[PDB]
């Protein structure tokens, strides 16, 4: 299914789900928790904060299987080099229209982003039980493992604040 | 003296490699040439020179033949053109960096992440002594493990004296209060971060307490051959350090290691054929910009690249920073291990903390500074008052704050200067009079 | 007679050994009157859209430095540069 | 007070009755019945293992192994890798003839000479020659062919040069053993009379690996540069000053090599993980594989991966590694057109009978570990005569003196 | 590329002068070698990033497709020069599939025994052939296997149905 934010901060799992949380640093949107070989994972940057009513994206990274794409608004980016779009190689394609930027790959992943704000991620039906981002879990229920873990409620401020990524020079 | 002939074979024996003509594949051609004895001067630039004046060399200086010196383990003489060799007593020393890098008493690193009590070095007769480690995870997956605890169990195992990761010395489950000498070991802390613990059998031990927890094992090289553990058995080799207690020499570190379980109910551990800087790409480009600088030479680490090389430095540099969570403490541990080495090769590192880990520098006191080269021996008035009970020789200088050339320590605070510093019994103040006047460390008695 | 030159790519963040990416107007010119800055595999972004730190005037040239670009992505390399010159002939 | 059967040295500082412990399989066993453990496989008491030419046992927990010294291997392998005889590693890129081990050292019987040449644009050499000299006869070991030079007149130690395998086997009667693959690879083994009595880039062999580092001088140096510096045949050729990095020089190459060196780590080689590391082996290929730069890269490749492969046949873990995409072998060539008899055996480990050891004519070492290919002649004519590469009846092989094959 | 790779011309102008040598020298007045032997030359010194190998042999197998096609097969692989592995398929050591140089084998499949025959001739392609034995001949091509001619399959809307 589809997992997908947007917004002033809204976000919605692959089980539905809507929540609001206002984090600002850097976030794990989807991975690949399978504990043998990870598959994927997208890591989300929100912005300085724009202003009250919008919230952008500041840039979006993604890593399949062996190389690195790195997203911003006005450039996209693989493993270091600049690509020109549309980009064609055998497993991975990344095209940009003048409202959307699309990253389809043969690992079942598809990545949609205007350069904004609303930012949606498909995964094919492979990946049940095995997701472990802020999209929650892919098992199909409805709120069950992502806020009611063992017995106790997380609250969605409280479920946004595990999903976060030190980075190694900025608190 | 090459004298001209016709019909001489071009294979020259020349005061470095001798015996060319033994693999002469060559015929005979004029030229000029040596006489019958009288090998050629290579090393030097005159003739055919007896072979008893054959000049030897070493990495530049041209020694005469006769000239002694002192290397590293053995002392040697220019006889001609060779060394003589003669062995000296030097010690070893195992360590325990990072949360996982084991280096043996025979080089042999090795990285293993555990998760028990392991025994790292005991004497093998009935006794002796025991040193033990906990080497547990401390982050979030099993693969980023630290150091916890240092257990020694000395003086025919009966007094066991333990090293928490905060301080706190403990003997007999008893809290002690350092210095704590006794008449077969001692313990002092005179750095706040830095343990020294030394045994009358002939070990030593260095427990580091920050950035991360870190040890130190010294032995003498009577103990040769007759020590087992993580450290290996000490004899010369370094093939035979993965041989077990039960006969033979396992491949991998994590299948030698498991055989040092200090309690038998914890669980077995494997290797880890991944790098976590491919696992991280956020950490691996900060840790390339900075164990970089073990390698270029604009750095004050440039000074140790004679000696030290630092390719080995720099690839578990590398490993600790990305597999971390706390990564600039297993950046400044790794970079204050490369400084570690180096100065026990001679060339101390004065000042390497001004770019890169000098977020505790300026954090001295108000009259005391921060030090590279602070010793035991340079403590307060009341080590003067003994001057030879304690002192310990033997160890190695760490970097802490401390005070300068002169002006040493008081009993509290600041350190004033020699002539009111104290007299120690309790510690008086300098205005007392026993008839022994208080004065300048020692006292008119 | 102020035609514009070609472009001018002579150097690459991959190869080299200047720790980045420079690009000078020897050979062709001594001195310009303008210099135009852009990207080789996506020439129609500005400098402020690349996000990198570069010095590109007309007294010197090009210079992107590879320790200037710490911190600023997760790559931290320059990007394929390439410029032109304008010079007037009589 | 619970013992473990593992912990049994250790000494309990910190389920089974008293009396019996456990033995890490199931449940309580008694001190006497206790297992044994190595390489992570449990053997029960009173099985026997090998270990290079020993026999060992499972007695009462612990391992009651021979007492007798094997043979001693120096190797030299792709862009300057050693291992010397006591087994201690290390990368030399020298440029000039090498000393690899002579007994001519401070009088003397052989010499072995290793002809190191640029591999690449980076300044990392390879070695692609081996001189051997036995006495006064000289071979060389030169562009995929052995070639006797300095024949002497009527001495002649006792060699023989067979090919086992893709690999070219001299021996000598002395002792000596060279194992060559026909381009960068060197196996070079003393028979155990040679403890102490040698010197070169292969070190000392005295089971000591603290002195290997040796120089020509008799000096004990801790550089790798020092060491290799000295050991160099001719004055005029110049001092390595550094060992370079190929696969910063190439930046471009790494991705590739770093991609197909990984099959090492990988579930391929999941038999061998724990009889034998992988580590200097996959740093090996990949060193190997960034620097092969002016033509010819999977070649490079192919080699570093059986240099692991062979280490894991000779622990006891066959592994069948290549593919027709990866490092394919053509067996089949040596066929008679259509009769099927050549097939690649991954692992070496076949026992025929040639027809030099039809007339009892047998090696003192075991090289049934080389991969290759192998025959597997027919029951009208089942005796390979090995220098012409036939199957033969019995009789009508050959002659086999001074080295010659004659029919 | 042989200018922006000056170190890789002296290996790809010697490993791509087989074409123009004694080993081909009967195609040598049937096919011109002298365009397989320029795109040889600029293939081999602009495989710079890994497995050049690959590049090479692709390029003399090129122009060996040619001369096959025009009456002249040649035998051109050796065990060091671009070698081929096709016991690789066999049942572990019953040797049925063979390196046929140059395709010309005329065999019964499962497809062919119920009439289905193609429109052009692809007898001329390299590889590897089966070459099934007289217990079951008759060969599978889905799976890679020779069977008995009641037992293959049934090829309904492009799929292999056992
Ligand atoms: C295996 O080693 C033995 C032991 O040295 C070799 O036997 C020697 O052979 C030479 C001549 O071939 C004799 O001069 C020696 O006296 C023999 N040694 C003994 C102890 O008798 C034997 O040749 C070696 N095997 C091969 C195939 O060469
Ligand atoms: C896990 O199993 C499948 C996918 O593996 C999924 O459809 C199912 O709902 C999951 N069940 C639970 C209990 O998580
Ligand atoms: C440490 O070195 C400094 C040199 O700047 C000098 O004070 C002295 O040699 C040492 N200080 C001691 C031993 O207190
Ligand atoms: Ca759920
Ligand atoms: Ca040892
Ligand atoms: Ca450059
Ligand atoms: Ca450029
Ligand atoms: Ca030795």
């Amino acid at each position: 299914n589809v997992c997908s934010t947007w917004g002033n901060f809204h976000y919605k799992t692959f089980d539905g789900d809507v929540f609001r949380f206002p984090g600002l640093c850097d976030y794990n949107f989807a991975s690949d928790c399978r504990g043998s070989y990870k598959e994927f994972a997208v890591h989300l940057k929100r912005g300085p904060g724009q202003a009250e009513a919008p919230a952008g994206v500041e840039s979006i990274l993604l890593t399949i299987k062996d190389d690195t794409i790195y997203l911003t608004r006005h450039l996209a980016v693989l493993n270091g080099a600049v690509v020109s779009t549309p980009h064609y190689s055998p497993g991975l394609l990344i095209e940009k229209s003048d409202a959307y930027t699309k990253v389809y790959s043969r690992a079942g992943l598809t990545l949609m982003w205007n350069r904004e704000d609303a930012l949606m991620l498909e995964l094919d039906t492979k990946f049940r039980n095995h997701t472990c981002g802020l999209c929650g879990d892919y098992n199909g229920l409805q709120s069950y493992s992502e806020f009611l873990s063992d017995g106790v409620l997380f609250s969605p401020l409280e479920f946004g604040n595990m999903q976060k990524i030190n980075q190694p020079d900025v608190v | 003296n090459l004298v001209y002939l016709e019909s001489g074979s071009p294979c020259m024996d020349t005061c470095s490699h001798l015996e060319v003509s033994s693999l002469c594949e060559e015929h005979r051609m004029d030229g000029c040439f040596c006489p019958e004895g009288t090998v050629y001067d290579d090393i030097g630039d005159s003739g055919c020179v007896p072979v008893s004046q054959c000049h030897c060399r070493l990495h530049g200086h041209l020694y005469t033949p006769g000239q002694e010196i002192t290397n590293d383990c053995e002392q040697c003489v220019c006889n001609a053109g060779r060394w003589v060799c003669k062995d000296l007593p030097c010690p070893g020393t195992c360590a325990l960096e990072g949360g996982s890098h084991i280096t043996t008493f025979d080089g042999k690193t090795y990285t293993f992440h555990g998760d028990c009590y392991y025994v790292l070095a005991k004497g093998d007769h009935n006794d002796s002594y025991a040193l033990l480690g906990e080497l547990a995870p401390c982050g979030s997956t099993d693969k980023q493990t630290c150091l916890k605890t240092v257990v020694l169990l000395a003086d025919k195992k009966k007094n066991a004296v333990v090293f928490k990761s905060d301080g706190s010395v403990l003997l007999n489950q008893l809290q002690v209060n350092l210095p704590h000498v006794t008449a077969s070991f001692s313990v002092f802390r005179p750095s706040s971060y830095h343990i020294m613990v030394s045994m009358a059998i002939g070990v030593r031990l260095q427990v580091q307490l920050a950035p991360v927890m870190q040890l130190f094992v010294t032995l003498d090289q009577a103990s040769q051959g007759q020590v087992q553990g993580l450290c290996g058995n000490f004899n010369g080799l370094e093939g035979d350090d993965f041989k077990t207690a039960s006969g033979l020499v396992e491949a991998t570190g994590a299948g030698f290691a498991n055989t040092w379980k200090a309690q038998s109910t914890c669980h077995d551990k494997l290797d880890w054929l991944d790098d976590p800087c491919s696992l991280n790409i956020e950490s691996a480009n900060y840790a390339e910009h900075w164990c970089s600088l073990l390698k270029k030479t604009e750095t004050p680490f440039g000074r140790c690249h004679s000696a030290v090389d630092p390719a080995e430095y720099y690839k578990r540099c590398k490993y600790d920073t990305c597999n971390c969570q706390n990564n600039e403490d297993c950046l400044c541990a790794a970079l204050s291990s490369y400084a570690r080495a180096c100065t026990a090769k001679g060339v101390m590192l004065w000042g390497w903390r001004e770019h890169v880990c000098n977020k505790d520098v300026g954090s001295c006191p108000n009259s005391q500074v921060f030090l590279y080269n602070l010793t035991t021996c340079q403590q307060t008035c009341r080590s003067l008052s003994e001057a030879d009970s304690h002192c310990l020789e033997g160890f190695a200088p760490v970097d802490g704050c401390g005070c300068p050339d002169h002006t040493f320590l008081d009993e509290k605070g600041r350190c004033v200067p020699l002539a009111k510093c104290s007299c120690y019994g309790l510690y008086l103040e300098a205005g007392d009079v026993v008839r022994c006047v208080c004065r300048d460390g020692r006292l008119h008695c | 007679c102020c035609l514009w030159s070609d472009w001018i790519n002579e150097d690459h963040p991959s190869s080299g050994s200047d720790d980045g990416d420079r690009e000078t107007f020897d050979g062709v010119c001594g001195a310009p009157e303008d210099i135009e800055c852009r990207s080789v595999k996506d020439p129609h972004l500005s400098l402020e859209q690349h996000g990198q730190k570069v010095q590109c005037d007309v007294s010197v040239g090009f210079i992107c430095k590879n320790e200037d670009q710490f911190g600023n992505g997760p790559f931290g390399l320059c990007y394929d540069y390439k410029i032109r010159v304008n010079c007037c002939w009589p | 007070r619970a013992l473990s059967c593992q912990t049994l040295a250790a000494g309990y500082y910190h389920v089974c009755p008293d009396g019996l412990m456990d033995d890490g399989r199931g449940g309580c066993v008694v001190e006497k019945e206790c297992p044994c453990v190595h390489n992570n496989d449990l053997y029960s008491s009173g099985a026997k293992i090998k270990v290079d030419c020993n026999t060992c046992t499972c007695k009462r927990g612990r391992w009651v192994c021979t007492q007798a010294v094997c043979h001693g291997t120096c190797s030299i392998y792709g862009s300057g890798h050693y291992i010397t005889f006591d087994g201690k590693y290390y990368d030399f890129d020298g440029h000039c003839s090498y000393v690899a081990v002579q007994d001519y050292c401070g009088l003397g019987s052989f010499s072995i000479i290793t002809e190191n040449v640029p591999c690449g644009t980076t300044g990392v050499t390879c070695s692609k020659a081996i001189k051997i000299f036995m006495g006064r006869t000289e071979l060389k070991l030169e562009d995929k062919h052995r070639v006797v030079i300095q024949r002497d007149e009527g001495h002649h130690v006792a060699y023989t040069t067979r090919e086992v395998g893709q690999y070219l086997v001299v021996e000598s009667s002395t002792g000596i053993i060279v194992i060559w693959d026909k381009r960068t690879t060197v196996f070079i083994k003393l028979a155990p009379s040679y403890k102490g009595t040698v010197c070169g880039l292969c070190g000392n062999f005295d089971h000591r690996s603290n002195n290997d580092f040796t120089t020509r001088d008799h000096m004990v140096v801790s550089s790798e540069l020092d060491f290799g510096n000295s050991w160099k045949e001719a004055p005029t050729c110049p001092d390595v000053s550094t060992n370079p990095e190929p696969c910063s020089l190439n930046p471009h190459r790494r991705s590739w090599a770093e991609k197909q060196c990984s099959i090492l780590k990988s579930s391929v080689f999941s038999i061998c993980h724990s009889k034998v590391d992988p580590k200097p082996f996959y740093e090996a290929c990949v060193h190997d594989s960034c620097s092969c730069d002016t033509g010819g890269d999977c070649e490079c490749f192919c080699s570093a991966v059986a240099s692991y492969a062979q280490e894991c046949t000779k622990e006891g873990a066959c592994v069948f590694w290549r593919t027709p995409d990866l490092c394919p072998i053509f067996c089949d060539y040596y066929n008679p057109p259509h009769e099927c008899e050549w097939h690649y055996e991954p692992c070496g480990n076949r026992s025929f009978e040639t027809c030099r050891t039809i007339n009892g004519i047998h090696s003192n070492i075991s090289v049934s570990y080389l991969e290759g290919c192998y025959p597997r002649c027919p029951k009208d004519r089942p005796i390979y005569e090995e220098d012409l590469k036939k199957c033969v009846t019995a009789d009508k092989c050959g002659c086999y003196v001074e080295d010659t094959h004659y029919p």
